[PDB]
Formats: C-alpha cells, sequence, structure tokens
RNA sequence: CGCCGCUAGAGGUGAAAUUCUUGGACCGGCGCAAGACGGACCAGAGCGAAAGCAUUUGCCAAGAAUGUUUUCAUUAAUCAAGAACGAAAGUCGGAGGUUCGAAGACGAUCAGAUACCGUCGUAGUUCCGACCAUAAACGAUGCCGACCGGCGAUGCGGCGGCGUUAUUCCCAUGACCCGCCGGGCAGCUUCCGGGAAACCAAAGUCUUUGGGUUCCGGGGGGAGUAUGGUUGCAAAGCUGAAAC
C-alpha cells in the first residue's frame, strides 16, 4: 500500500467521521 | 482512346499522393490541379486481411492495379507527393512508401520531382494518447 | 611564497582595481585640446555626462557605459 | 467601528435568503450605489437613475451606461471593436 | 444601413425588412453580429442573440453599438415583491400556478 | 543516492521545463530530458533510388533529403534501441561514432 | 512619446515653483484680455463651447494653446494641487522653455 | 460508365516572361446544362516547382497559380502566390543557430494587397572558434525593422510585374544580403512564403496587358 | 460546414470489434467559422525571490550586473508574532466547447477486469472576477561574510591587442580571434580535506571541536491520527498529544 493512498483513506474516514460530527452534534 | 497528346516526346504529368500511415497505405492519382481523381486504390481493396492492409505486400498490388488504371487512361509522368499522419501522430512515413515508390518505379510511370508535404503543425497540439499514453 | 610584499607592477595593472594594495583608481584626468578657438579643458576620462564647450558648443565627449568615446581626433596627456 | 464583518450593506435584509445569493447581490448592489466619476465635468455625481440610465449631478448630462456599473466590460470591448473597425481599412 | 458597414461590426435594432423602423435585437444588453456582405444579390448574414444566423436585406438599417442595460438578470428578484411590482408594471403575466397542482 | 550528478535532464538555472510529447508512447516528457535527435535519410531507400534514377524524366538533377526531428522518452527508447545502458566509468562519455 | 509628456509634465512642475501663472477659467479671462497670458492649457474633457471662446481669444489675442490629453484631476495633479483645473495660463515662467520651444 | 471517356482536356498556358507558358493539361468533366465547364476550372489552382519555368534556376521556391479564365480550348492561368519545399524549409535549420521570422502586408501599385515572410539564418565565419553564434537580441530587432523596412519601398512601389520580375534572381534576398553584413552576416535570407489575400477585379484589359 | 472529382471501404490494433458510410465515409483542390496552442530555431543558455516565463510590434513602470576620484555615513545579517506571491488539481459567478479527457457507457484480453488496448463523451483543460495555500514546491543541501588548487569553455558588462573582415573615405560603433577583470548557470582532474560510502572546491577550514543568526530531528509504528483552537462555501489547510 501506498503512503499515498494510505493518506488518502484516512483522508476518507476523517471525512466520514466529520459527517458523523455532524450528523450528531 | 489517346486523350490528351499525341505525337509522342512531350510528357502529360500527373500528381500522385502517397499517405503512408501505420495501418494503412493510399495511392491517389490527380491531375496538376488538384480536384480530379483518375485513380484510388487502397491496401484494404487488395488485401483481405486487416492485419495486412499495411504491409508492403499491398503496397505492390494497390501502385500496380494504379499504375495499369493510369496506363490505360493515359498519362504518363507523375509528380509523387508523400505525405503521413502528421497532426499530432508520427511525421514519419508509414511502411508502404517504400514499397510504393518501387512499385511505381518499376512499371512505367516516369517520376519527376518528388517533394514530400506533410502536414506539419505549428506548436504540437493536443496529443491523443494523454498522460501517459501507449503501454505495451 | 608568493611575494606578496613587493608584487609585479604588471600582475597588479592585471589585477582587479580593488583587490591591489593601495587601491588606486584605473581613471584619470585627460586635456583635450578643442578645436575651435584656442580652448584647451580637462575632462574626467569616465565621462557619465555630456562636455560642452562653454566657447564653441560643439559636442567633445559622448556619455558611453565604461569610458567616454571620443570627438574628431583630439589629444590626451596622461598627469599622474 | 466596523459593526458588520461579512454581510456588510445586505444587512439590512438580514437571515434569509442565502449566504451564496446574498453574497452575489452584494457587489452588484455595492456597484449600483456607489458614486462614479462623472467623464464631462471631473466629478463624482453619477447617481443611478432608473435601470441602465446615470445622471450627472452637474452639468445634467445624462448618460446611458449599464445595468448596474458605469460601463460594461462587454461594452468596452464592444466600443474597442467600432472603433478598430472604424479605423481599419476606412470602413 | 448594413451595406454600408463592414463585417463583423456589432450593431442592434436592426430591420428584417427594409423600411419597418427597426425589429430585431431590441431588449436590454443584445446585440447582432453582421457578415457575408454580397455585392450581387445584396443579401447580409447576421447572428442574432440566438445564436441563429439569419440572411437579410443589405438595405435595411441598424444603429451601431449595444443596447444599454446590460446585465440585467444579473441581479436575482430576491424575493416575490419585487417580482410583483415587475410584473405589475409589465402585464398581467403571473398567475403562474403549478399544472399538477 | 544518486544515480546521476544531473538528475537526468539538464535542468541546472531554471525551475521548471516546458513538456513535449514523445513519438512513440506519447507522453509528456521535458525536453532537456527527453531523447531529442535529428534523424536525416534519403527520400527513398538506397536499394530503390537506383530504379527512380533509371525511370526519372530529369538526368539526376534532383535528390531531396528528408529531416525529421525525432523525440522520443526515456522509458520507451531503451525499447526502442537509441540509449542502451552503460558502466558506471561508462556514463561519463560524449556524442558516440 | 515619453520624451514629449515628461517634459511638459516637468515644465510644469518647474512653473509650479518658479514662475508665476493663473489658475481657473474667470482669471485667465482677465489675463487672456490684459495680454498677459502667453500660453494657456486647455483641458482634454473641457466643455467646448469654452474650448473654442478660449481658443478664439487667444488667436486674437496671440497667444498658444496647448490642448493637455487628460482629465482635469490629472491636469490639477499635473500642476501640484488636490482640487481639479480645466484652464491654465502661464503668464510668466520662471527658467522653463514652453513659451519658446513650442511656438 | 466509362467516366474518363466522357471527360475533356485542357490545356493550362502559365503567364508571361517566366521563360515559357507550358504548364501541363487537367480533366474537365463536360458542359451540362448548369455546369458550364468554365465554372470550377476559374477556381482551380495549380503549385508547380521550378527548372521548368525559371529558365534553369534552383529546383525550390515553388509556385502558386490559379486559373484566371479559359479563351480558345487554352485555360491561362494568374499569380496566387509563392513557396518553398519542405525539405528546403527544414534544411539548414541547425541546433547552433538563430532563426529571424519577418512578416509584413503591403500594397502594390494596382489593387493587390499582398503579405510576404522572410527568414534568417546566422552564418559562422571563417576560421571561428566559438561554435555557438547567437545574437544581442538588440540587432535581432533592428534587422527585422530592416527587413520590414526593405521590402516596403521595394513592393509599395511595384506591381506584380515588377515583383515578379524582382523574384526571378531573388533580388529582394541579394539585396537583404547586401545591406545586411553591416549587422551581421546571416546565411541565406529569403522570403520563404508569399500568398494573395485579397484580388479587386477580373480585369481581362490587365490579364492582356500582363500577355502584352 | 459549403462545393468539386473518384470509389468501396475508411478509422483502430499483437489480433478483431464497438464508430461512419451509394443517405458518398475516407482521400485529394478552394473558401469560411470556432477555440486551444507558440515547434523546428531551444542549448548541462538567459531572467525572475520562488511558483514559473519562448510569434511580431507599441506603451507602462521594475531589476540584476558593469563602468563610476558620483552621493549619504553604519543606515547592516538572520528572524517569534504578522504579511505579499505561490505549479497542477478543486470551489463560486459570466462567454463558448477546438483537441484531450476524471467519472460514465460499451467493444476486446483475461479463469476473474470496473485496469492496461480501442470508440463516444460530462466536469475540467481557455479568458475575466474571488476563494483554497498544497507537491519528489528537489540541488531531497537555510541566509550573510572570509580563506583554502588548476584547466578548457558559455553567457552579461568593462579594458588592451600598425591581428582578421565588413560601408564610400579619415570620423564611431558591427562580427571573428587572443588575454585580463566582476559577480552567475555550469563541466573535468586532484591526497586540500571531509564523510559510512556514494559523493562534495563544498557536503572543507570539526576532539587541533566557538564568525553571526532562523527553523526543525531523538528507534520503527500508532500518526501527521484523535481531541481542542483557528482559516475556508466546501474539499480541506495550520498547530498538534496519549494509551498500546
Ligand atoms: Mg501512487
Ligand atoms: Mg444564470
Ligand atoms: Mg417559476
Ligand atoms: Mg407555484
Ligand atoms: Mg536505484
Ligand atoms: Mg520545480
Ligand atoms: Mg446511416
Ligand atoms: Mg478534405
Ligand atoms: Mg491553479
Ligand atoms: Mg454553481
Ligand atoms: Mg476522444
Ligand atoms: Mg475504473
Ligand atoms: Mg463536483
Ligand atoms: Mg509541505
Ligand atoms: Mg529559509
Ligand atoms: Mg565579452
Ligand atoms: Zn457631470
Ligand atoms: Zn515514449
Amino acid at each position: 500500500m501506498r503512503a499515498k493512498w494510505r493518506k488518502k483513506r484516512m483522508r476518507r474516514l476523517k471525512r466520514k467521521r466529520r459527517k458523523m460530527r455532524q450528523r450528531s452534534k | 482512346s489517346l486523350g490528351p497528346q499525341v505525337a509522342e516526346g512531350e510528357n502529360v504529368f500527373g500528381v500522385c499522393h502517397i499517405f503512408a500511415s501505420f495501418n494503412d497505405t493510399f495511392v491517389h492519382v490527380t491531375d496538376l490541379s488538384g480536384k480530379e481523381t483518375i485513380c484510388r486504390v487502397t491496401g484494404g481493396m487488395k488485401v483481405k486481411a486487416d492485419r495486412d492492409e499495411s504491409s508492403p505486400y499491398a503496397a505492390m498490388l494497390a501502385a500496380q492495379d494504379v499504375a495499369q488504371r493510369c496506363k490505360e487512361l493515359g498519362i504518363t509522368a507523375l509528380h509523387i507527393k508523400l505525405r503521413a499522419t502528421g497532426g499530432n501522430r508520427t511525421k514519419t512515413p508509414g511502411p508502404g512508401a517504400q514499397s510504393a515508390l518501387r512499385a511505381l518505379a518499376r512499371s512505367g510511370m516516369k517520376i519527376g520531382r518528388i517533394e514530400d508535404v506533410t502536414p506539419i503543425p505549428s506548436d504540437s497540439t493536443r496529443r491523443k494518447g494523454g498522460r501517459r499514453g501507449r503501454r505495451l | 611564497a608568493k611575494d606578496l610584499l613587493h608584487p609585479s607592477p604588471e600582475e597588479e595593472k592585471r589585477k582587479h582595481k580593488k583587490k591591489r594594495l593601495v587601491q588606486s583608481p584605473n581613471s584619470y584626468f585627460m586635456d583635450v585640446k578643442c578645436p575651435g578657438c584656442y580652448k584647451i579643458t580637462t575632462v574626467f576620462s569616465h565621462a557619465q555626462t555630456v562636455v560642452l564647450c562653454v566657447g564653441c558648443s560643439t559636442v567633445l565627449c559622448q556619455p558611453t557605459g565604461g569610458k567616454a568615446r571620443l570627438t574628431e581626433g583630439c589629444s590626451f596627456r596622461r598627469k599622474q | 467601528a466596523k459593526r458588520t464583518k461579512k454581510v456588510g450593506i445586505v444587512g439590512k435584509y438580514g437571515t434569509r435568503y442565502g449566504a451564496s445569493l446574498r453574497k452575489m447581490v452584494k457587489k452588484i448592489e455595492i456597484s449600483q450605489h456607489a458614486k462614479y466619476t462623472c467623464s464631462f465635468c471631473g466629478k463624482t455625481k453619477m447617481k443611478r437613475r432608473a435601470v441602465g440610465i446615470w445622471h450627472c449631478g452637474s452639468c445634467m448630462k445624462t448618460v446611458a451606461g449599464g445595468a448596474w456599473t458605469y460601463n460594461t466590460t462587454s461594452a468596452v470591448t464592444v466600443k474597442s471593436a467600432i472603433r478598430r473597425l472604424k479605423e481599419l481599412k476606412d470602413q | 444601413p448594413v451595406g454600408t458597414m463592414p463585417e463583423g461590426t456589432i450593431v442592434c435594432c436592426l430591420e428584417e425588412k427594409p423600411g419597418d423602423r427597426g425589429k430585431l435585437a431590441r431588449a436590454s444588453g443584445n446585440y447582432a453580429t453582421v457578415i457575408s456582405h454580397n455585392p450581387e444579390t445584396k443579401k447580409t448574414r447576421v447572428k442574432l442573440p440566438s445564436g441563429s444566423k439569419k440572411v437579410i436585406s443589405s438595405a435595411n438599417r441598424a444603429v451601431v453599438g449595444v443596447v444599454a442595460g446590460g446585465g440585467r438578470i444579473d441581479k436575482p428578484i430576491l424575493k416575490a415583491g419585487r417580482a410583483y411590482h415587475k410584473y405589475k408594471a409589465k402585464r398581467n403575466c403571473w398567475p403562474r400556478v403549478r399544472g399538477v397542482a | 543516492t544518486k544515480k546521476r550528478r544531473n538528475n537526468g535532464r539538464a535542468k541546472k538555472g531554471r525551475g521548471h521545463v516546458q513538456p513535449i510529447r514523445c513519438t512513440n508512447c506519447a507522453r509528456c516528457v521535458p525536453k532537456d530530458k527527453a531523447i531529442k535527435k535529428f534523424v536525416i535519410r534519403n527520400i527513398v531507400e538506397a536499394a530503390a533510388v537506383r530504379d527512380i534514377s533509371e525511370a526519372s524524366v530529369f538526368d539526376a538533377y534532383v535528390l531531396p533529403k528528408l529531416y525529421v526531428k525525432l523525440h522520443y522518452c526515456v522509458s520507451c527508447a531503451i525499447h526502442s534501441k537509441v540509449v542502451r545502458n552503460r558502466s558506471r566509468e561508462a556514463r561519463k562519455d560524449r556524442t558516440p561514432p | 512619446t515619453k520624451k514629449s509628456l515628461e517634459s511638459i509634465n516637468s515644465r510644469l512642475q518647474l512653473v509650479m515653483k518658479s514662475g508665476k501663472y493663473v489658475l481657473g477659467y474667470k482669471q485667465t479671462l482677465k489675463m487672456i484680455r490684459q495680454g498677459k497670458a502667453k500660453l494657456v492649457i486647455l483641458a482634454n474633457n473641457c466643455p467646448a463651447l469654452r474650448k473654442s471662446e478660449i481658443e478664439y481669444y487667444a488667436m486674437l489675442a496671440k497667444t498658444g494653446v496647448h490642448h493637455y490629453s487628460g482629465n482635469n484631476i490629472e491636469l490639477g495633479t499635473a500642476c501640484g494641487k488636490y482640487y481639479r483645473v480645466c484652464t491654465l495660463a502661464i503668464i510668466d515662467p520662471g527658467d522653463s522653455d514652453i513659451i519658446r520651444s513650442m511656438p | 460508365v466509362d467516366p474518363f471517356s466522357k471527360k475533356d482536356w485542357y490545356d493550362v498556358k502559365a503567364p508571361a516572361m517566366f521563360n515559357i507558358r507550358n504548364i501541363g493539361k487537367t480533366l474537365v468533366t463536360r458542359t451540362q446544362g448548369t455546369k458550364i465547364a468554365s465554372d470550377g476550372l476559374k477556381g482551380r489552382v495549380f503549385e508547380v516547382s521550378l527548372a521548368d519555368l525559371q529558365n534553369d534556376e534552383v529546383a525550390f521556391r515553388k509556385f502558386k497559380l490559379i486559373t484566371e479564365d479559359v479563351q480558345g480550348k487554352n485555360c491561362l492561368t494568374n499569380f496566387h502566390g509563392m513557396d518553398l519545399t519542405r525539405d528546403k524549409m527544414c534544411s539548414m535549420v541547425k541546433k547552433w543557430q538563430t532563426m529571424i521570422e519577418a512578416h509584413v502586408d503591403v500594397k502594390t501599385t494596382d489593387g493587390y494587397l499582398l503579405r510576404l515572410f522572410c527568414v534568417g539564418f546566422t552564418k559562422k565565419r571563417n576560421n571561428q572558434i566559438r561554435k555557438t553564434s547567437y545574437a544581442q537580441h538588440q540587432q535581432v530587432r533592428q534587422i527585422r525593422k530592416k527587413m520590414m523596412e526593405i521590402m516596403t519601398r521595394e513592393v509599395q512601389t511595384n506591381d506584380l510585374k515588377e515583383v515578379v520580375n524582382k523574384l526571378i534572381p531573388d533580388s529582394i534576398g541579394k539585396d537583404i544580403e547586401k545591406a545586411c553584413q553591416s549587422i551581421y552576416p546571416l546565411h541565406d535570407v529569403f522570403v520563404r512564403k508569399v500568398k494573395m489575400l485579397k484580388k479587386p477585379k477580373f480585369e481581362l484589359g490587365k490579364l492582356m496587358e500582363l500577355h502584352g
């Protein structure tokens, strides 16, 4: 696994957790 | 028919466009103006196989057919213009031109001066292959 | 063992202006014998501005980067 | 004192009709309510009349301008093309 | 008249037929493009604001420039009140009720 | 580690070089990195020049030359047999005969 | 054109502090009737009636006319004052040569 | 069907004072109702290279012709433009030179206005060690102004007959070569292209004047 | 796209097909329209603080370097906080849409392909207004100042050379050739020394250890992640720990 795609999948997980916080503020 | 000229000693000229690509070879006979097509036989008109229409064996058959039709219609000499896919593709001609020039010079068809009028763009417009392009 | 105390004058001429010891200026003051009536004018060598005689109102030195090129061949002297 | 930080002139509306719509209306409200330099008398008295019409206070020379500015940039391009086609090859 | 002006001239308030006092391109901020003059068979192509290229006569007239008031549809109406005043100024064209409703 | 002092291309003073497309695989490569040569051929292969010389109208008064800027990239140039590999002491060399 | 424009602005800078000049249309009327004015400067966007009247008075009273290609705001900037001016009359230059070079 | 048995042959007459007036023979379908034979033949052009027109000059400097009309089974052509060959244009382009370009519009004496180009390459001197041979670009701007200036006072005061008679020995290129050596020794300055963009009138009387 | 001539195939491949065609494809000759793009000339060349910058001409201000017996008189170097630009991609308005082309749709290979090959094609790629401030933003090498080898070169200024060649002819710049000087992109050799070596005239003047100054590293993961603060319309950016 590339460091680039590890960073982008952790970025997608960060966006998912941000949407979870916006879903339950 | 007799056509253009009787009492030989003066040649009747025609422009022979040869468009060679990596997939097909065009031989085309026009007058000195540029509109009146005299004969036009491609590679696929002489070769049944689609992978062998770019072969130099297709060029011999197409050029002999065109040289036969030109001797039937009565024109003597040819000014050969040579061109390829030069807009964005490879500017070098394909494998058909090397055989087509020999097959025109073999059976009649006295050749005048040959000029390689190839369409060369100014400043390298956008290539079809993309970023990293052709692979294997 | 290079002799830095008493070097060669040709070597110190071929060196740069400020690298040498005394740091003497490479410029000079030249005497132009203007052919107008009689006047001889002292003028700096690397003349930045134009040089006009007050008597004949002719151009003596053209402004040129480096040193000033001259007019018709007036003489010049070196006084140091 | 800087009372408002983002709404500007649009704060007369309030909480209604969207942030992007208020942001897009902000620049053209500033454009229609700003005074412009009169090209004839040199003053800043170009007040907006009805839509498309500008009016200078001094010397009363009413001019037909853009709908929201004094000169549309497309109209300035049209004026440049008109003078180019005028002095190009004598009509 | 459009036969006098050269090609590419940006004009407005032009005419379909010669002598009807201005029909085409009359809305605010619109223009036509004059091209393709012909000495024989006196015609002229004009590019209209819809993008259509119409062949018209060469004797009809047109004022040079664009119509003032361009960019009028840049601002949103932003409420029902300005739409009510706009359509009350224009004509009763606003009983806009949904046909499914 | 470093394989080359020049790091492939010849960019030393400037910071950006315009990419020029390749010929075989058509990849945009900067021109100081891409293999840029200039092929000079006869317009007819030398085994077929004699046939046109025998069947020519003029008495050998025309001899055209075909000049093409050839522009390969180093990813396909090794496959295209131009830029073959060398030794560590052989990478310091110049224009081959 | 840089030589001509920077020359005109430098001559105005020198007349600004060296010589004596008058300002405004009503004062240039008295100066062009008394004949003290030698050169007048009109703005680009001055109105045509005032422009033709000042040109008529100058060509009756043997006075040069210079049309300054510029708005009256930058003409006031060129004469060096914060307001705007459309009509100048250089009645006495200090060390300049506006009334010598151009006419 | 055999349409070439029905097709007709017209021979092409070049205009005067090249050396001769022979070009070749072209195909005409025939005249049939609306399609007159003098319709497309007026629009047909030609593109011919030398050693047959200019009485044994160089093989490059091609010529672009266009047929004005036909007169007694002989279609008479007229000058349309002038080009050079691809191998000559791509030749004399060395990797260590400086290629100076120029182009200018100019009107002739009559109602013909044309657009002509100019190409120049640098020249290494005899016994020169420095292989670069570049310029300071101020002489390049000055020589672009110079080559734009020379073509004005040739082609403005001369119409087609005199400018073709000046392009017979390439006197424009030799004049630029003579007036060029004070700046730089530039190598084989040619014009490389000129084409006609505006044509005023048919002018059969001026064509008879071109015949003489 | 408009016409003209001929004709059964033309594109696309390792090989075929998806695509268009007697409703004329493709090919040649002429004209028009659209927008993108500045090759060859173009180089271990130049400029710019970097990102970056290549058709001609005009205008607008700017700057390096050089030549200065010209001017002021320590006005200087690096920088917490703060600020100006900042490739490409992405977001919000207005104009169109040439080519390419994320996604998407098929046609092929493959046991399996949605990928590598091909055909069509949206967003985008263009320009004008704003936002985002990121890269292998590289020379993986902070800035200023001195010293410590040579050589052949290149570009930019200055100087010298009854040397060579160009105008019409003394008068002056033009081009070549030889040498020197100032900073610059550079190359070869070397035991001058460093370093683990590759390699480096800097990555040297470091146990014989100290010229000034700014920022960061303390095994690998967790992790540039979580929680806070802050900027942004958003994607996200900056600061950024602990358990194990
Ligand atoms: Mg990757
Ligand atoms: Mg809208
Ligand atoms: Mg509705
Ligand atoms: Mg409703
Ligand atoms: Mg490796
Ligand atoms: Mg970079
Ligand atoms: Mg169909
Ligand atoms: Mg075609
Ligand atoms: Mg960007
Ligand atoms: Mg939107
Ligand atoms: Mg496509
Ligand atoms: Mg996929
Ligand atoms: Mg989106
Ligand atoms: Mg970073
Ligand atoms: Mg730093
Ligand atoms: Mg020099
Ligand atoms: Zn007013
Ligand atoms: Zn390649």
